[PDB]
RNA sequence: AGCAGAGUGGCGCAGCGGAAGCGUGCUGGGCCCAUAACCCAGAGGUCGAUGGAUCGAAACCAUCCUCUGCUACCA
RNA sequence: CUUUAAAUCCUUUAACGAGGAUCCAUUGGAGGGCAAGUCUGGUGCCAGCAGCCGCGGUAAUUCCAGCUCCAAUAGCGUAUA
């Protein structure tokens, strides 16, 4: 515990991991030209609702 | 400086330790005199005193000092004064034996506040025998 | 439960009012006054009355306002005192729950 | 250095002959969901001490002790 | 070479000038308003977030970090009239 009026505890706390090293985004007009394929182009019928772009349950 | 002297005279008082003298005693009641001798610590005039034996009684401040006829506002360790005590205004005044006898210790009525401000600003002019007598006073004063 | 001790920017307290407001004001050891504001944790479920031993953390920029942490029963509080973190001066002067 | 007033339960008071009470405070129980009121009880007294005029003294008388208020007299 | 008082820049034109084409795109956000994870670890009404409802109490879809995702794009957020 120590003390109450110490200042960024959690942040002095935090388990500091380090970004790892990803190929780089395409950007300008090639995203759109990405987003434009993935949300019309390969895409199956669906019936009920539709799930959402992050929806990982 | 000194008109921060003359500023905080009043509410900064110093630490003291009266044994008064038996048979050198020179008046009754308003004003307390006799003559004490200095145990110990430095006393101050206007400073007010209270006896720790007979449950915390207050019988006055000091007025004027005389030692050998001579008007001497501080005295130092050992010497023999004459003190001319001056009792509150509005609370009832004491007399000799029924309130304070021969063999008493006086020590000076010492506060929260003037230890703190002796503490802030009075440092340079605090010794370590009075400053050991200051602690002693906490000690005995429910002074927590 | 546990004797729990305490860490730097921590120190013990003793109710000299208790204030209403969720606030009051207790001594330190030394009998200098920091503005006691209680935790959240604290405001219901336990209760505070005058004149006990409590646990109350400082502050690292100023000398205002504190906080208290904790709380201690009086057989606790005699057994502390007989350990003698505290000096002579500090009397509990007989406090406990009544019966 | 001397005086005046007072001494009854923890605090205070009524108070004089055929007689240890009250107001407040403490403890237990009931009542209520609980507390404060309400009810039932209980505990707590060298009537400050001593001796005498006294069959009956806390009371009347004399001394002492304790607490609170007073005259001016000082290095 | 051109421009221009003299230049610079644009355009023309040499010789060189890229494969993780490292010659590497940020600014905000992810409960609702309002487009987009009931993902994984840390603190546990503390630190803090939040224009508004509110989120934090030892299983946080809102705090602090990694991955994914959403918005506009050389631009984006905030305070004021």
């Amino acid at each position: 515990h120590g003390s109450l009026a110490r200042v960024g505890k959690v942040r002095g706390q935090t388990l500091k991991v380090a970004k790892q090293e990803k190929k780089k985004k395409r950007t300008g007009r090639a995203k759109r030209r990405m987003q434009y394929n993935r949300r019309f182009v390969n895409v199956v019928p669906t019936f009920g609702k539709k799930k959402g772009p992050n929806a990982n349950s | 400086k000194k008109q921060k002297q003359e500023e905080f005279k009043h509410i900064a008082v110093f630490p003291c330790k009266m044994k008064i003298l038996p048979q050198y005693i020179f008046n009754s009641r308003d004003p307390i005199v006799m003559g004490v001798t200095v145990e110990a610590g430095q006393v101050k005039q206007g400073t007010p005193m209270c006896v720790p034996s007979k449950n915390f009684v207050d019988i006055g401040i000091v007025t004027s000092i005389e030692v050998n006829h001579k008007q001497v506002d501080v005295a130092k360790k050992g010497q023999e004064v004459c003190v001319k005590i001056e009792p509150i205004p509005g609370e009832s005044p004491k007399m000799f034996g029924r309130h304070f006898e021969a063999t008493d210790i006086l020590v000076s009525k010492i506060s929260r506040q003037s230890i703190d401000a002796l503490k802030d600003w009075f440092r340079d002019e605090m010794q370590k025998s009075d400053w050991q007598l200051i602690v002693e006073l906490k000690k005995v004063f429910e002074i927590i | 439960r546990e004797l729990v001790f305490k860490e730097d920017g921590q120190e013990y307290a003793q109710v000299i009012k208790m204030l209403g407001n969720g606030r009051l004001e207790a001594m330190c050891f030394d009998g200098v006054k920091r503005l006691c504001h209680i935790r959240g944790k604290l405001r219901k479920k336990v209760w505070i009355n005058t004149s006990d031993i409590i646990l109350v953390g400082l502050r690292d920029y100023q000398d205002n306002k504190a906080d208290v942490i904790l709380k201690y029963n009086a057989d606790e509080a005699r057994s502390l005192k007989a350990y003698g973190e505290l000096p002579e001066h500090a009397k509990i002067n007989e406090t406990d729950t009544f019966g």
